[PDB]
């Protein structure tokens, strides 16, 4: 199938990708307020499946660690999400056999939303308060099928976003942390073996975020 | 297929944001007829490759915005209400506003009796948003009807640049492009926030990096930029020319100059007169009355013929090179730790870094923008990194250069098309009432005895000719230059200029002003004083795509509309993707785009709204009559239009040049109305036309070269990016500056593995040559009159050589490099209510005074609210929680905002005192959004000086209470 790496040591946190998801999907912008972050909307939503988390560490010198973490659906090889909503529904999480999209349908609106959100180990799904429809990432599987990149994939200036067959993409992965570990040394991938979003961590990833990783 | 672009036309855009110039695809729908549907990026286009930052991505929300203007509005003197008008009142009322303003303020001569032919009582302002044939057809409309005051965006982040690289290498311009960046082996970003305000650039400066490069942040502030960068190197404000002084004494202790480059490219061989001196922060020739120098006493011990004379030993004591090494002896490591805030030990490491550059196969450069040069010596810190750039020999050469990053999508066009009071198009000065005739203008040119220096500039009558005869085909050069305006030669340059046309306003010195393109009620510095000032205008036209604090400055904060008579005509144009034209990006890459959606409702593109009202003019005046009609009639705007609208091709095509009759010139035959092949084929005789000599070679008989979208590249240009047929850029498609300076005397590349040009058998291969001629027969610096890369600088005002003066003045009272604080060529009260130094800067997901973004519900999703940033010391001393609402005051004015408690923000230690700077975004004002906040410059000062007029947005005192 298909599969993401995200060398998030390469992000200037520009936020191009959580626009793009937007303007591609023709999703309407939330009611945010400044809270004493740059971070905005604070968390995902029905209406936000990716946000960029903004978190500041302190370092001995000059400056910080200024850590990003655009979040999205990981796309797992074994769906905690799908498995749950099966028991009231088969139909209403589907994983697309070629992409490996795990997708959600419209029959979530059938199963309970909450714990669907529960059974995920990242805390991605959304309920809408009206529908009862679960949403996140789809993986923008739409352009993938014809041949184009996911929204977020493409708009990233940085190289952070990357986009590909699993076996090249675990490829740059593996070279990719090697070459980083030389100025960060304490860098991981992120679930590689469970997850399609492959997040290499400049750190220890609960400092990026606490459902980082599973 | 995707069912949202299956039934959408695609046509190609660039981003109408920043001046990295990002490629957009447009899809729209009923096969063009109809809306846009989707805007994303370009995946053909080679800057970015299909990247977009947040401004490009949301461009769609920008286009099709239910806030966007419909039609033409007005506002009747005194009225609390805006009425819907027709196109056909609002540009026939503004036409008869204009011709009666002009009638009876038009003067023909001035009080010393010489001629200038123009009106003081209307002033323009904008603008770098409009194409590149919109700014050069509007700057030549304003002149025709005989305006002086013509300013834009340029006037603050893009005027001290022009005069410190014009100086340095011969040009203003950015010398390399965002692709060349990839080349660099060490990138310093100082005065830049390229991270978050030229986003797309840092696909480049990180794979400078995945190439082994070191990327170096210097900034008061850990921005977004110094998260991706190897060093942060934290400097406090106005510390930047003792930074750039110690790595000048560093280079040069530790002998990491390029020794071949600076001694034949550099002027280190010149020997300076003997009249030249340097005492306790003063040169010599120092007017303590008119607080000027004079210059003369700075002048080269010229030989025989009058050429400067050169020691190639480098032994001489008056060589620029050793009275170089002299004046940086102070700026020592402790010194300059000292007074920068910088550690002993990362400055030796950025210098270590940096300076390794002097390698002849390694390349460092350079990027700066506005943030670190809003001061009187602006163009002195410009000029330390001009300097540094020529002793390690990083001019001219692939991943080198000084890459002065321009700020709107077209400032670079906007300025080469004269929106600024100093310059007509193409850089030829606007001329005073003293060059009373075209041969005086032509005698001020300076000429050079050497026989190895090409000095381009001596062409000058050829293009100022070529010009007259593009506005005026039917008359003589000589005799067309008696149509256009001209300023007092008596008066200070900079009273024509940006500061002081707020400062007249505010006086009633003015009855109409334009606002195209612009939001000076936001944009302009103090203003309280403006949207004061703004009432004191009889007739006011604003054109911009919504209503905002500029065109409804009257219903505003704390105003009456009532007791207000400005009379506002609002203009609504049509968006960036809704138009054919070109812009020209930071590279000078002038690229062309070109219509995707219909104008939204009864918007128009800019040229329209001009051509139209200027149309209104002429007629009125072969109507009526009245003050002085030749300029307005004879004006050819009729190689303007094709179909009964405004040409972005046709007005190009102008531009560029094209022949008047059958021509033999450059040993070549010409047929009349062939289009101009280059600069070189202009001429003096009246024979040739160009609107702007720098346009010619951009729309040759061959076409549109701006709108080529090719990739093809020899390997060498492959090597380093340097795509010749992706577009076009000014001068001649040279896309690095100086490239010369990048071979030895036989035409070998100092780095062959990436060579910007080479000669191989007979040629110059790779970029295009910046100066024809053999390898070794000609001085590298071709715009310059001794030909060579200026270390010593003697036509800047402040002196040939960058010294540390203070620019800030509260918190400091000791130079400990001079007896001289403050720039003794350039009054603030620093009252102790105020103790905090206030700064404004930029995010990246708003643009400008936020007239734009804060219309887009993604961009103010992301970024909602006026923010202020304060270290976690400021914090538990006034007792601010992160979040917490808090008031921030200065002498100017007051404003809230929600406090953002960080570590990225620091104290600065000024003369052993903890001082303390707040950080504040302009994105913001009270049109939009609700609970948005309004523009930071409520707090700055509007006190310029009479050099640069630029006032201080960056260092200026506040308080800041918890609320
Ligand atoms: N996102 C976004 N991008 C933009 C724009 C925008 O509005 N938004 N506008 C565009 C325009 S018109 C322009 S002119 C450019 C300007 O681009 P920049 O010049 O990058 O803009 P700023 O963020 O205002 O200032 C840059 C940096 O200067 C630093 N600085 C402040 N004082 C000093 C000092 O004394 N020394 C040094 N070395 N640094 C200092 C600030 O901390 C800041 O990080 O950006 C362009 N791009
Ligand atoms: N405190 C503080 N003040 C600053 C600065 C700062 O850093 N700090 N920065 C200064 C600098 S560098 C600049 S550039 C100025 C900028 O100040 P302004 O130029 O006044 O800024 P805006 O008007 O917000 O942004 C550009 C305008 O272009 C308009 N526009 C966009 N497309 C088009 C088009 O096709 N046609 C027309 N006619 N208009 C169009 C938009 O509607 C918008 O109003 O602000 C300056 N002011
Ligand atoms: S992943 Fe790319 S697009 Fe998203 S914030 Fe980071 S750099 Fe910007
Ligand atoms: S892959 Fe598509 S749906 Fe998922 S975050 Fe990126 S743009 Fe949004
Ligand atoms: S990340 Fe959560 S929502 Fe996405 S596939 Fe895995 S379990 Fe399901
Ligand atoms: S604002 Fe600048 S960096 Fe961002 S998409 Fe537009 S041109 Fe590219
Ligand atoms: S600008
Ligand atoms: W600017």
């Amino acid at each position: 199938g298909k599969m993401f790496f995200v060398d998030l040591s390469r992000c200037t946190a520009c936020r191009g990708c959580q626009i793009a998801c937007k303007q591609w999907k023709n999703l309407p912008a939330e009611e945010t307020r400044n809270t004493g972050s740059h971070q905005n909307p604070p968390d995902l939503s029905y209406v936000t499946l990716k946000t960029v988390r903004f978190t500041e560490k302190s370092r001995k010198g000059p400056g910080i660690d200024w850590l990003f973490f655009p979040e999205q659906c990981r796309h797992c090889v074994e769906p905690p999400c799908k498995g749950q909503a099966d028991v009231d529904l088969e139909g209403a999480v589907v994983k697309d056999e070629t992409t490996g999209a795990v997708l959600f349908t419209e029959l979530t609106a059938k199963v309970d939303g909450e714990s669907v959100r529960s059974a995920c180990p990242y805390d991605i799904p959304r309920i809408d308060p009206v529908t009862k429809r679960l949403s996140k990432c789809d993986m923008c599987n739409d352009r993938v099928q014809n041949g184009l990149l996911p929204a977020c994939v493409k708009t990233c200036p940085t190289g952070t976003m990357n986009f590909g067959d699993e076996q090249e993409m675990l490829a740059l992965a593996e070279k990719r942390l090697a070459e980083v570990k030389k100025t960060y040394p304490g860098a991981v991938l992120g679930d590689p073996n469970d997850v399609r979003v492959v997040y290499l961590f400049t750190r220890d990833p609960k400092d990026f975020y606490e459902h980082a990783v599973a | 297929e995707l069912q949202k672009l299956q039934w959408a036309k695609q046509t190609t855009s660039i981003c109408c944001y920043c001046a990295v110039g990002c490629g957009l695809i447009v899809h729209t729908a009923k096969d063009g007829q109809g809306r846009a549907v989707n805007v994303e990026g370009d995946p053909d286009h080679p800057i970015n490759e299909g990247s977009l930052c947040p401004k490009g991505a949301s461009i769609f929300q920008l286009g099709e915005n239910d806030q966007r203007g419909t039609q033409p509005l007005y506002r009747a003197p005194f009225s609390d209400t805006w009425k819907p008008v027709t196109w056909d009142f609002a540009l026939t009322e503004i036409a008869k506003r204009i011709k009666k303003t002009r009638d009876a303020s038009f003067t023909e001569k001035n009080a010393a009796g010489d001629l200038v032919n123009r009106t003081e009582a209307i002033a323009s302002f904008g603008s770098a948003a409009m194409d590149n044939e919109e700014c050069w057809a509007y700057g030549n409309i304003l002149r025709s009807l005989g305006l002086v005051y013509i300013e834009h965006q340029a006037r603050i982040x893009h005027s001290p640049t022009v005069p410190a690289l014009a100086e340095s290498f011969g040009r203003g311009a950015m010398t390399n492009h965002w692709n060349d960046l990839a080349n660099s082996d060490c990138i310093l970003i100082m005065g830049s926030n390229a991270a978050e305000n030229h986003p797309i650039a840092f696909k480049w400066v990180l794979r400078a990096k995945d190439k082994g490069a070191t990327l170096i942040h210097v900034d008061p502030r850990f921005t977004r930029t110094s998260a991706r960068c190897d060093v942060y190197a934290p400097i406090r404000s106005g510390a930047d020319i003792p930074f750039l002084g110690g790595l000048i004494k560093y280079i040069l202790d530790n002998k990491l100059y390029f020794t071949d480059y600076v001694r034949e490219y550099t002027n280190a061989s010149l020997i300076v007169g003997e009249k030249f001196s340097f005492k306790d922060g003063l040169f010599s020739g120092y007017d303590a009355a008119n607080k000027k120098y004079d210059k003369s006493m700075w002048a080269f011990e010229l030989d025989a013929n009058g050429v400067p004379k050169r020691d190639p030993a480098l032994k001489h004591p008056r060589c620029v090179i050793n009275l170089l090494k002299k004046h940086y002896e102070r700026y020592n490591l402790d010194k300059v730790a000292a007074i920068t805030g910088t550690s002993k030990e990362q400055l030796q490491q950025v210098y270590k870094a940096y300076a390794a550059t002097g390698k002849p196969d390694k390349a460092g450069t350079i990027m700066y923008a506005m943030g670190w040069t809003q001061h009187s010596v602006g163009v002195q810190n410009i000029r330390a990194m001009a300097m540094i750039q020529l002793l390690l020999g990083n001019i001219g050469v692939a991943g080198g250069g000084v890459n002065a990053l321009r700020g709107e999508s077209n400032v670079q066009g906007s300025t080469d098309q004269g929106l600024l009071a100093h310059i007509w198009p193409g850089y030829n000065p606007v001329p005073n009432s003293k060059a009373a005739t075209l041969e005086l203008y032509n005698a001020a040119t300076p000429q050079s005895k050497d026989p190895m220096s090409v000095n381009w500039w001596q062409n000058r009558p050829k293009y100022v000719a070529s010009y007259l005869k593009a506005l005026y085909p039917d008359e003589e050069p000589a005799a067309a230059y008696d149509y256009l305006p001209r300023i007092d030669a008596g008066r200070k340059l900079t009273d024509y200029f940006w500061l002081n046309i707020f400062e007249k306003m505010d006086k009633g010195e003015f009855k109409g002003l334009f606002a195209w393109g612009m939001n000076p009620a936001c944009g302009g510095a103090n203003a309280n004083k403006n949207r004061k000032a703004m009432g004191k205008l009889e007739w006011l036209v604003n054109v911009n795509l919504f209503e905002n604090e500029t065109s409804s400055f009257w219903k505003g904060p704390g105003m009456n509309p009532a007791e207000i008579g400005t009379e506002v005509f609002f203009l609504p144009c049509c968006v960036s993707i809704e138009k054919e034209g070109s812009v020209a990006n930071s590279g000078r890459w002038m690229q062309w785009r070109y219509r995707g959606p219909k104008p939204y409702a009864e918007t128009k593109p800019d040229g329209d709204i001009m051509l139209d009202m200027f149309k209104k003019v002429r007629e009125l005046y072969a109507k009526e009559g009245g003050a002085y009609p030749a300029p307005i009639a004879k004006l050819n705007i009729a190689d303007w239009e094709e179909h009964n609208e405004f040409s972005p091709t046709k007005v190009a095509k102008l531009m560029n040049g094209y022949f008047l009759k059958d021509t033999e010139v450059g040993g070549k035959q010409f047929k009349k109305g062939q289009q101009v092949p280059s600069f070189a084929f202009l001429t003096a005789d009246g024979s040739t036309c160009s609107g702007n000599w720098l346009h010619a070679g951009s729309f040759t008989d061959a076409g549109n070269l701006m709108a080529r979208r090719d990739k093809t590249q020899t390997p060498e240009q492959a090597r380093i990016g340097l795509f010749p047929n992706w577009s076009f850029c000014w001068p001649v498609n040279r896309r690095i500056l100086y490239n010369r300076a990048s071979v030895d005397k036989t035409g070998k590349p100092w780095n062959p593995a990436k060579a910007v040009i080479e000669w191989k058998d007979g040629k110059w291969v790779g970029d295009v040559v910046d100066g024809g001629g053999d390898p070794g027969t000609k001085h590298p610096f071709i715009m310059q009159t001794h030909g060579f890369g200026a270390l010593y600088g003697p036509g800047r005002e402040e002196g040939p050589f960058p010294e540390h003066y203070e620019p800030l003045e509260c918190p400091v009272s000791k130079n400990p490099f001079s007896k001289q604080l403050h720039n003794p060529v350039a009054k603030a009260v620093c009252d102790p209510r105020y103790p905090f130094i206030g700064t404004t800067y930029r995010v990246t997901e708003h643009w400008q005074t936020g007239l734009m973004t804060r219309r887009c519900a993604w961009l103010v999703e992301a970024e909602p609210q006026i923010f202020c940033e304060i270290s976690k010391e400021l914090a538990k001393l006034r007792g601010i929680g992160n979040g917490d609402t808090v008031k921030v005051s200065s002498l100017r004015g007051a404003l809230e905002a929600v406090a953002i408690v960080t570590e990225r923000i620091r104290p600065f230690k000024i003369e052993g005192v903890d001082v303390h700077m707040v950080g504040l975004p302009w994105h913001y004002g009270w049109m939009v959004p609700k609970n948005g906040g309004d523009t930071a410059n409520l707090l700055t000062p509007s006190a310029g000086d009479p050099n640069t007029g630029i006032p201080e947005t960056k260092a200026f005192m506040v308080d800041v209470r918890k609320v």
